[PDB]
């Protein structure tokens, strides 16, 4: 058996248990991402690897994260790009920014990526997000083309509290995404 | 009180590696916004 | 509020979430800090920092750790250095090995080492070790000779289970070893 | 079962830094012996 667990209820400006990448740093207790600035990208990263599946077993991880995120726009009208949770191989480095969120390449779907994320898009991309329009919540496997999205609006400024849970026995990924009004 | 949930099927073992890292990203473009993590908090269990 | 979690009961032939030093190395669903050999030093260091305390609030963490250990000796009157587990900066590497234990450099106090360490000492070394020329336990604060010592009867090939405690409102640090004989 | 105790009081922050690793180590000389470490968990706890 192998567990992995931790807490962070508020960051300091040594936080040498993440990695930082981009404009990524922390404090006021917080993690920024990033500022409001144009064509920028922030990550960061647990420090630890983690050991989501089995080789010798086949068994693959049960797995429960939860973070509260706030993203803050000069006005709720232009906003852009967005947020993602992911799941990456151990030495991933940013890529590309704007619309593929730091995270993806391609809109098509490329195996070398081996990367797993929930995103919050803030920023309707013709080619691939949902013709409605709106922002969405989705979940991404290899591709920043959505496996599955759901209309989200987004509460400018606002504390967001997530929860993402994976279910092993299931292969069932949930996201949940909550607002105190 | 304001909630969204998705839910799908996502097969891990096919698509990522063993050892992985988790994260968060954000990013901007020609409009942007602050993007900030307040708390953090995660748990995983391999049988 | 920060915690750090980690339970690991089968060790993996490529631990990613360790970092090897020395010998150390991962077979047989086993950490092997050193096959019975001459001469030689094996580390292995969760790969993440841990946050102790805090600067900014004076806290210290409270902290626990068990693990299950076997030393395992062609001839059981005939055993050598030891082993230990230790906190010590990040950046640790090797110290001096032998009766030192891969830890220490000097039975002197030197605040440099920064490193606090509970040793298993199967070798009796005169100028520093117990008269009594006992295999014992014991706590080392930047030195090599312990601030306190316990006789201990090695039981060559048996599994002995550890618990040590750090209590921060107190600054005890509990030591418990036990043999299921 | 045969069982030990041992405890002292170690002013921790006086002596390593605000952040650490935590690990084993082992060492041998002209007499020898394989050490191996079976299970391990850790917990701490920072308020
Ligand atoms: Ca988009
Ligand atoms: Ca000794
Ligand atoms: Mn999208
Ligand atoms: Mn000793």
């Amino acid at each position: 058996t192998e567990t992995t667990s931790f807490l962070i209820t508020k960051f300091s400006p040594d936080q040498q248990n993440l990695i930082f990448q981009g404009d990524g740093y922390t404090t006021k207790e917080k993690l920024t991402l990033t500022k409001a600035v144009k064509n920028t990208v922030g990550r960061a990263l647990y420090s630890s690897p983690i050991h989501i599946w089995d080789r010798e077993t086949g068994n693959v991880a049960n797995f429960v994260t939860s973070f509260t995120f706030v993203i803050n726009a000069p006005n709720s009208y232009n906003v852009a790009d967005g947020f993602t949770f992911f799941i990456a191989p151990v030495d991933t480095k940013p890529q590309t920014g704007g619309g593929y969120l730091g995270v993806f390449n391609s809109a098509e779907y490329d195996k070398t990526t081996q990367t797993v994320a929930v995103e919050f898009d803030t920023f309707y991309n013709a080619a691939w997000d949902p013709s409605n329009r709106d922002r969405h919540i989705g979940i991404d496997v290899n591709s920043i083309k959505s496996v599955n999205t759901k209309s989200w609006k987004l509460q400018n400024g606002e504390e967001a509290n997530v929860v993402i849970a994976f279910n092993a026995a299931t292969n069932v990924l949930t996201v949940s995404l909550t607002y105190p009004n | 009180v304001t909630s969204y949930t998705l839910s799908d099927v996502v097969s891990l073992k096919d698509v990522v590696p063993e050892w992985v890292r988790i994260g968060f990203s954000a990013t901007t473009g020609a409009e942007y916004a602050a993007h900030e993590v307040l708390s953090w908090s995660f748990h995983s269990e391999l049988s």
